[PDB]
């Protein structure tokens, strides 16, 4: 990893653990979903170390720290959904009805089912995906996809829209899609714990890949923010 | 389903002894790992939760470590009182899943079982069934060999076997092998024996009486 | 202190159903799930399903699906677990199980509720002694064919427990269940001192009392 080991595998679109390292630049972005390093802006080098660890870290809760996985923001049982809510969630997602069970930070706020007053806040620019499944598998389970997204940010996702209403899904070249989502933060309540663009979102989405934290049933291959 | 593989299935330790039981899962569960003991007549018990806390009220010689697909729970200093059945639950995804279970036993020196035979009582003779207990008195190890003969032939079929748990007191097992026969059947033979192989035992020992002697 | 009560022991007969009954009391979080564990005799522990009383949200094993319904009475904080078209193979100790604030993990036990499917019915055993002929002498009593578990036995009361072997029972062909209880004293207590086997079984509301004397 200092010199002579795997130079021929970092940034070969494929994600090697052996190479997954600081020192290796997280195999080269592969691992990280393309995001060179999620901690460039980090003020302290050794955060990376303290992000898997379930536990407050105050030094590394700073937004360019990544909020230290949300440890010191959300301490208790808050940090994840109930796993009895996982089916639940995701069916009564954006449904036009109140969940109150799925109406939490950690569940997807319920695709804002009981926030239909309040106006949106978007962050700025669009959060880009490339995921390795066709534009029509991807919208079959869209509810489902964008449940887990916002529950995994603590925020809530949407598909940008386009002039005539239609989700921002492209196909990638029939080998998968471009998927472009914008961050609704109007239930994100600010110490610091909400994404004020896309890109930021997208480095916490890598960090989550570097650690081996990131549990999403999509083959996600990179992310990025774009204005 | 997530698959939780437990290692070892059966573990024989000593007072004092540092011991490690680890768990695999079939896939990444984070730190969503809980331990549980559970004794014989008993509801399980929560030690550890989410990989390594410990649960207010358990000793602090139990500690759980591990992230991702491997998780160890170890017990420095092995107390009297954690002989029992140790279990690990990933609590990451539903449907919650268990390990088969860690049966954790005492060891002890070697001890010989006294042997004793009990003819059908008088009572039970009266129904029209007969049934014959050889018991396997305070053994150590559990393992244990009982063959039934009636006039010199090897019974086969007719015999139920039962164990205790683990002695609390002296680490020991006992054992019951009854031998079922109808009235009919017991009325024409004469000489009822057990016969006992144990690790304790330099011979097979054997202990017998004559019907109606 | 939390605490969690199940309901009694249920005897069935293959095809009926059962309703098991759960109470939680002590607790002070809201959002908190009870759950449904089973075990088998012999076997290990099997999470048939959950639900959040307050939301009234639930999930179950798919294994039980169509046969379980799990629901929860909100205001007594009770939580039941319904099994339908028992089979035999549905004989197990349920557990009631609840977690708490700061897990998912399940922080508390109810004492679990004995479910027995069989096409046996209640019946009392029949105790016979097992008469006594190093100086060490045993005695016992064979406590047969009763339905369905548990028996207690106890010697002279209770004020004799050393050297005393209850074995567990085994299930036998006729549905019945059969143990024997073993002392083991000195020899020339036999001719001096009085043993008696007193046994319970509660469900047939059958109590004996048999004195064991040397043959
Ligand atoms: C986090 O870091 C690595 C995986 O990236 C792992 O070895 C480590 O044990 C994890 N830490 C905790 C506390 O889960
Ligand atoms: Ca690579
Ligand atoms: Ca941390
Ligand atoms: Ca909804
Ligand atoms: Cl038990
Ligand atoms: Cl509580």
């Amino acid at each position: 990893c200092p010199r002579a080991a795997c130079q021929a595998k970092r940034g070969d679109q494929r994600c090697d653990r052996e190479c997954n390292s600081p020192g290796c630049g997280w195999d080269g972005g592969d691992c990280s979903l393309s995001v060179g390093d999620p901690w460039r802006q980090c003020e302290a080098l050794q955060c990376w170390r303290l992000f898997n660890n379930s536990r407050c870290d105050p030094a590394c809760s700073s937004p360019a720290c990544l909020y230290d996985n949300f440890d010191c923001h959300a301490g208790g049982r808050e940090r994840t959904c109930n796993p009895v809510y996982e089916k639940y969630c995701a069916d009564h997602f954006a449904d036009g009805r109140c969940d109150q069970g799925c109406n939490t930070e950690e569940c997807g706020w319920d695709g804002l089912d009981c926030a239909s007053e309040v106006p949106a806040l978007l962050a700025r620019g669009v959060l880009v995906l490339t995921v390795l499944l066709p534009p029509e598998e991807l919208l079959r389970s869209s509810a489902d996809f964008l449940q887990r997204l916002s529950a995994i940010l603590r925020t809530s996702l949407r598909f940008r829209l386009d002039a005539h209403g239609q989700a921002m899904v492209f196909p990638y070249h029939v080998i998968g899609s471009v998927v472009m989502l914008e961050i609704d933060n109007r239930l994100c309540l600010q110490n610091d714990h909400c994404f004020p663009d896309a890109q930021s979102a997208a480095d916490y989405l890598g960090a989550l890949s570097a650690v081996e934290r990131l549990d999403f049933p999509y083959p996600l291959r990179d992310v990025r923010g774009e204005p | 389903d997530i698959q939780m593989t437990q290692s070892p299935s059966s573990l024989s330790a000593s007072v004092g002894d540092r011991v490690t039981i680890t768990c695999r899962a079939s896939q990444s569960i984070a730190s969503y790992l809980a331990w549980y003991q559970q004794k014989p007549g008993k509801a399980p018990k929560l030690l550890i939760y989410d990989a390594s806390n410990l649960q207010s009220g358990v000793p602090s010689r139990f500690s759980g470590s591990g992230s991702g697909t491997d998780f160890t729970l170890t017990i420095s200093s092995l107390q009297p009182e954690d002989f029992a059945t140790y279990y690990c639950q990933q609590a990451y995804k539903t449907p919650y899943t268990f390990g088969q279970g860690t049966k954790v036993e005492i060891k002890r020196t070697v001890a010989a079982p006294s042997v004793f035979i009990f003819p059908p009582s008088d009572e039970q003779l009266k129904s029209g069934t007969a049934s014959v207990v050889c018991l396997l008195n305070n053994f150590y190890p559990r393992e244990a060999k009982v063959q039934w003969k009636v006039d010199n032939a090897l019974q086969s079929g007719n015999s139920q076997e039962s164990v205790t748990e683990q002695d609390s007191k002296d680490s020991t097992y006992s054992l019951s092998s009854t031998l079922t026969l109808s009235k009919a059947d017991y009325e024409k033979h004469k000489v009822y024996a057990c016969e006992v192989t144990h690790q304790g035992l330099s011979s097979p020992v054997t202990k017998s009486f004559n019907r109606g002697e | 202190q939390v605490q969690l009560v199940q309901s009694g022991a249920e005897v069935k007969k293959p095809g009926s159903s059962v309703k098991v009954s759960c109470k939680a009391s002590g607790g002070t979080f809201r959002t908190y799930a009870m759950h449904w564990v089973r075990q088998a005799p012999g076997q290990g522990l099997e999470w048939m399903g959950g639900i959040v009383p307050y939301h009234g949200i639930t999930d179950y094993a798919q294994k039980f699906q169509g046969r379980v319904t799990i629901t929860a009475d909100e205001s007594t904080s009770t939580a039941y677990m319904e099994l339908s078209s028992l089979r035999s193979e549905d004989t197990a100790v349920y557990y009631c199980a609840r977690d708490d604030y700061s897990t998912y993990a399940f922080a508390y036990w109810g004492q679990g509720t004995l479910v027995t499917v069989s096409s046996a019915s209640t019946k009392g055993p029949s105790v016979f002694p097992l008469a006594p002929s190093g100086g060490t002498a045993a005695l016992g009593c064979l406590v047969k064919d009763y339905f369905p578990e548990p028996v207690t036995v106890s010697w002279n009361s209770g004020a004799l427990t050393s050297g005393v072997h209850t074995f567990p029972a085994v299930l036998q062909s006729s549905g019945l269940y059969s143990l024997s209880s073993v002392v083991t004293v000195p020899s020339s207590s036999l001719g001096t001192q009085t043993y008696i086997c007193n046994v319970n079984h509660k469900p047939s509301n059958t109590k004996v009392d048999k004195r064991v004397e040397p043959k």
